[PDB]
């Protein structure tokens, strides 16, 4: 492939460099339209800018935490982090978010990796290997109430059991209801006067719930869960302007008030170098 | 003697002529078309009013003055009250449509000024409150009036800050969306053909707007000496290939 | 070799090697030739 | 107020004109539908799509 | 049940009216059934809210 | 096992079943069809909303009692407010349509009574004043309510005398018009298909009604002993092959 | 596979929607027996409702 | 590839792709045609 062809002096009536940008086109002008060039080859394919590659590496999408401790006398397991959940979503952590929102609709399979590490803040003894249970709780399923409810039987709901310190990995097909996931949605769930506006209405993909299977030892053990997400088989439509201001909320476009100028002011003139 | 410059668009029972055009943009290089069976889901036969809905509606005019910040209309909202297009809209459960948008602004060879005319698929607005305040329905359904970016923040309304496109992105990059400029010195109209763009084959016309049309002054209007300091901008829009499905009782929407 | 039955379980896809910027860079209705005048 | 064979019976009144016999929304996973076999199976899945057949037998 | 995803309503009204023969009286009833058309799709299995328990059963 | 007796008519998104029919009449043995070019005059392409206008609208119910004289509806008037049919009607300059009329009245094998259901093309009514008094507009445009032949003379209204068909002809000869009887002992519905009948290819839908549908008790209703002395009669009507042409601003009509 | 075929107006002596449930059958009635439909395809096989799948986790 | 000798040790079965509701939806002795009268 040639990156530049050889081109010499020109004295024409045919001027490729004068255009009318009002038309909305970006005319494909090249170095050889306005200087004299020599042949050179590309030596490159643009492999690593493919959208599959761009969205295809694992990104941290969520960090939560649960603890193993005596539940005796706990009136609210959920509240003691005896188990915890996560209202699945991919917009909470914002590094991966800016990348996805370069597109309007996106379609992909997900590969999740879950790393779980333990911490023993209060001076301790022997730690017996804890086994985490991650179970997917889709919309309209008995949400779990204690850390050892019938829910955890999970007879119809996919769940994975792995050890703290290890990693769990599995992959979920594209579960969207439509043909693509909306990265943006300028609509409502119905024409009410006070119903929420955004995608949050569109993206209720249910929550994921974690717990330790082990009963309690004499000390307490903090287990912190990190969920990583990798898009595989990516398809993206309609590019948009990149995010300039900071994010404030999952699912709304809102930016913070009295934010700071995002364009760097010159130290000098327009004329400055 | 054909110029890129003169054009005629006849759609239904209405025709537009421009003698000072700058080509026309067809979003994503695709022209509006009906919904193919292979893509269909709802089993209902759809209704295609054709020429009674696919004609040109001219919205009320705006006034560009030296202080203007820009205006924003949403589709199909802007047309919610135009003739039979609008009736069909409130009466069917689902509908689908593409449009021809023609924005008009003429001046003289002594004026200067340049407007950006852009179509943004799925333009989800931001609340000026920050945090996770929502933007109430009425605020994103201004109707033919559209939203005036130089109007004041209101409560439950969107933010109207132009350098941020009403969503946290910079004005400068709106050029990645199908758009055309109106530069008084060149141009006097802008025309964009919009194919139907959605993640579902057909949708509700009232709970979801699928494009915002935005006209934004970028190089300020400058009139000749002792000229009146303003020009009107007119927007005429025509639904094209419209289909309605799931007819019934007639939606009632807030406000 | 796929070891698994479902398609979601396969590895990343392979390069589009599609690449056609004209839907974005030249969505004009009447074709513009480089070198010919923009507005006739 | 307690489950009874009677909640399967939709009553009809002689001589009423213009009036309404019954009403329900169509949340097949809840409400009237929920204990029916259809309702009962739908509940093992997250998403549904398709046509429903509703019939009335007169007695 | 979800809003965005909601399916409509079903109602029934007298078109003319029920008329009983002589020597007859009172209410008559309709039985109503529901089943899915061959059209139907269900996907993404999960657990039913329709059954739960507090201790394991025994014999 | 097909009987003349059971029938199903599906039109648009609406279906009717009768288990006690007496065949169906198709006026003048012709079925509604669109307007052919060879017969066309107006050069405008017409709009054919199809399934959104060609469905069944059930008008409000009447009550046959022993004192009833008969009721009269005009078309397209009776439908002037039904869904999108009606909107189209007020919004185009010209329109054209055929209809399926289904009149319903069920009783038991102890009742007796017989209604005449007849369609009269161009039913010009008479003033009860005599002389050359006219019948004002409002009076001949009752809408879905229709005209109740047992109501009182009003001023500017038509005469409501049944032995004279509201025009100086005898009830007995209405049988020369497409018609069907509903005899409680036989029948429970009447169905008539009306092709478009006019002296022009397309006309105005508001200044001219082209058929009156008339339901007239002829053998008085007789209920079984200690039965309630009345039965409701319901009329359901569906526009078929409708076409509208000459779209614009939306007619404003008296009252 | 078609999920719905195209079907238009009907004025028949052949009524598929009137049945006798006393018989114990569920007659296979479809949208196209009582409204006007357009063609649409299934795009689906019913894979995840197979009893092997239902009892297999 | 089965690594084991016994049939019980193989993975899940594969979709019946059988599907015939008529034993449940139409177990009537004399065949009913849709459109023909239910009771003659
Ligand atoms: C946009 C957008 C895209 C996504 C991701 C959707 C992923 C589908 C649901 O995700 C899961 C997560 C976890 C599990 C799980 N099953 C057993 C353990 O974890 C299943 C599906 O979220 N927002």
């Amino acid at each position: 492939t040639v990156a530049s062809i050889s081109s010499g002096p020109k004295h024409t009536q045919k001027v490729p460099i004068l255009t009318a940008n009002e038309t909305g086109a970006t005319m494909p002008v090249l170095p050889s339209d306005s200087i004299e060039t020599r042949t050179t080859y590309m030596h490159f394919n643009g492999s690593e800018t493919d959208v599959e590659c761009f969205l295809g590496r694992a990104a941290c999408v969520h960090v939560t935490e649960i603890q193993n401790k005596d539940a005796t006398g706990i009136d609210n397991h959920r509240e003691a982090k005896l188990f915890n959940d996560w209202k699945i979503n991919l917009s909470s952590l914002v590094q991966l978010r800016k990348k996805l929102e370069l597109f309007t609709y996106v379609r992909f399979d997900s590969e999740y990796t879950i790393l779980a590490t333990a911490s023993q803040p209060d001076s301790a003894n022997y730690s017996s290997n804890l086994v985490v249970q991650a179970m997917y709780v889709p919309p309209g399923a008995p949400n779990p109430k204690e850390w050892d409810d019938y829910t955890w039987q999970s007879a119809s709901n996919p769940s994975v059991f792995f050890k703290v310190g290890d990693t769990s990995r599995f992959s979920v097909p594209y579960v969207g209801l439509a043909s693509a996931y909306n990265c943006f949605y300028d609509g409502y769930s119905h024409d009410d006067a006070e119903t929420q506006y955004g995608i949050t209405v569109l993206s209720h993909m249910g929550s994921m719930a974690f717990r330790i299977v082990n009963e309690h030892d004499e000390h307490k053990t903090l287990v912190k869960i990190r969920v990583y997400h990798r898009a595989k088989h990516v398809e993206a439509w309609i590019p948009r302007a990149p995010r300039a201001l900071p994010y404030t909320s999952i699912g709304r476009t809102n930016y913070p008030k009295n934010t700071e100028p995002v364009i760097k002011k010159r130290k000098g003139d327009i004329k400055s170098y | 003697g054909y110029s890129d410059r003169v054009q005629q668009i006849t759609l239904g029972n209405s025709t537009i002529t421009t003698q000072e055009a700058a080509n026309a943009v067809v979003c994503y290089a695709e022209w509006p078309e009906y919904l193919p069976d292979v893509d269909a889901s709802d089993v209902n036969k759809t209704s295609k009013p054709d020429t009674s809905v696919c004609r040109f509606y001219t919205l009320d005019s705006k006034t560009w003055t030296t202080g203007s910040k820009g205006w924003c209309w949403k589709l199909p909202d802007a047309l919610k009250d135009m003739g039979v297009f609008g009736q069909n809209m409130f009466f069917h459960s689902l509908g689908r449509s593409g449009y021809t948008v023609h924005v008009q602004c003429n001046a003289t060879k002594f004026h200067s000024g340049c407007l950006l005319v852009v179509v943004i698929p799925e333009h989800q607005l931001a609340s000026h409150e920050g945090g996770n305040v929502s933007v109430k329905y009425t605020f994103t359904h201004p109707g033919e009036r559209g939203i005036d970016l130089s109007s004041a923040n209101e409560v439950g309304g969107p933010v109207k800050d132009v350098l941020y496109n009403m969503n946290g992105t910079l004005l400068g990059n709106l050029l990645i969306f199908p758009h055309q400029f109106i530069n008084l010195r060149t141009n006097n109209t802008a025309t964009i053909v919009i194919p139907y763009i959605n993640s579902v084959p057909i949708d509700s016309m009232t709970r979801h707007n699928n494009v915002s049309l935005m006209v934004i002054p970028i190089a300020p209007l400058t009139v000749p000496t002792g000229a009146t300091p303003s020009l009107p901008i007119t927007v005429t829009i025509a639904p094209m290939c419209t289909e309605f499905s799931g007819i019934r009782s007639k939606s009632i929407v807030p406000q | 070799i796929n070891y698994y039955k479902d398609a979601a379980s396969t590895s990343s896809a392979g390069q589009s090697l599609s690449m056609d910027p004209s839907k974005f860079t030249e969505p004009v209705k009447d074709l513009m030739l480089k070198g010919a005048p923009a507005l006739n | 107020t307690k489950d009874e064979v009677n909640s399967y019976l939709i009553p009809l009144n002689a001589n009423r004109q213009n009036e309404q016999v019954f009403g329900t929304n169509l949340f097949i996973g809840d409400g009237v539908f929920k204990t029916t076999l259809l309702g009962e199976i739908v509940q093992y899945y997250t998403h549904w799509s398709g046509s429903l057949r509703f019939s009335l037998m007169y007695t | 049940p979800d809003t965005y995803t909601s399916a409509g309503f079903l109602s029934c009204w007298y078109q003319t009216s029920l008329i009983l023969p002589p020597e007859t009286t009172g209410q008559v009833y309709l039985l109503s059934f529901i089943s899915a058309c061959p059209d139907f799709k269900l996907r993404l299995m999960k657990d039913t809210q329709t059954i739960s328990q507090t201790v394991a059963l025994t014999e």
